[PDB]
């Protein structure tokens, strides 16, 4: 199957310690992860009942606001899923270890 | 064959090398006289080899 | 009492008192007459590193509704909605066939 390419994100997604962290890191020795959802949820939108395509922006942490990049590697359709296959032997025969 | 030499050459695998020097020997050796038997093995076979 | 137990060494922003407080402190501190103190020597007292635990994640199962009239068993059968069920004792269906 003549595809052997995917987008892909060019970045990590990056996850930083705030100020509003900084506080309970000090002082309590906790951190939450992103503090202000918990924040936002807790004492702004007291009920906001629990939804799946409301919780969608919260669940990615910036993940999907990445620019997008050319993969190469080839896939096979199993089915209905397309499934990405590849080796990375070469990577480990340039440094004589074990594979 | 970077499979076989991964662990750097000792004994046993200087010895499983001359093993395979004996097999592959007998075996793949004067390919294009035995691809007269296989038949519909035509291209597939040279084009591995 | 022991040395440190609620005596918690992180570098709190600490605030600023005019009054002073080493009237007799050595003694005080020799008979023991507050509780929970430690003594921090010359070459231990800095702000101390910083260390934390982190949440990573609160994550809920979410439940789809899943309606009867929506799967396609009820191809097989034909739904009437019946007000008072309980005030039927038996429902009848009679059929007359001529041959």
């Amino acid at each position: 199957e003549a595809d052997n390419q995917i987008m892909g994100p060019s970045s990590y997604a990056s996850f930083v310690v705030r100020g509003e962290n900084l506080v309970t890191a000090v002082s309590y020795g906790r951190v939450m992860r992103t503090f202000e959802h918990f924040m936002a949820r807790i004492v702004d939108s007291p009920e906001k009942a629990g939804s799946t395509k409301s919780d969608l922006p919260a669940v990615a942490a910036g993940v999907e606001d990445q620019p997008r990049v050319p993969i190469s590697a080839a896939v096979i359709k199993l089915g209905n899923h397309a499934v990405a296959v590849e080796s990375l032997q070469k990577m480990y025969n340039d440094t004589q270890s074990p594979y | 064959d970077p499979t076989f030499t991964e662990r750097g050459f000792s004994k046993t695998v200087k010895s499983d090398l001359i093993a395979m020097f004996k097999r592959h020997l007998l075996e793949h050796s004067f390919f294009l006289d035995r691809a007269e038997n296989m038949g519909s093995g035509f291209s597939q076979y040279v084009r591995s080899r | 009492m022991a040395s440190n137990e609620g005596v918690e060494n992180r570098p709190f922003p600490y605030l600023t008192v005019d009054a002073d407080l080493l009237s007799n402190l050595r003694q005080s501190a020799a008979e023991g007459l507050f509780h929970s103190f430690d003594l921090l020597v010359g070459k231990d007292a800095r702000e101390a590193g910083i260390k934390f635990e982190v949440l990573l994640g609160v994550y809920t199962n979410a439940i789809q509704y899943v309606r009867f009239l929506e799967t396609a068993l009820a191809v097989s059968c034909v739904n009437t909605e019946f007000k008072d069920l309980s005030r039927m004792t038996d429902g009848k269906i009679q059929f007359r066939i001529s041959v």
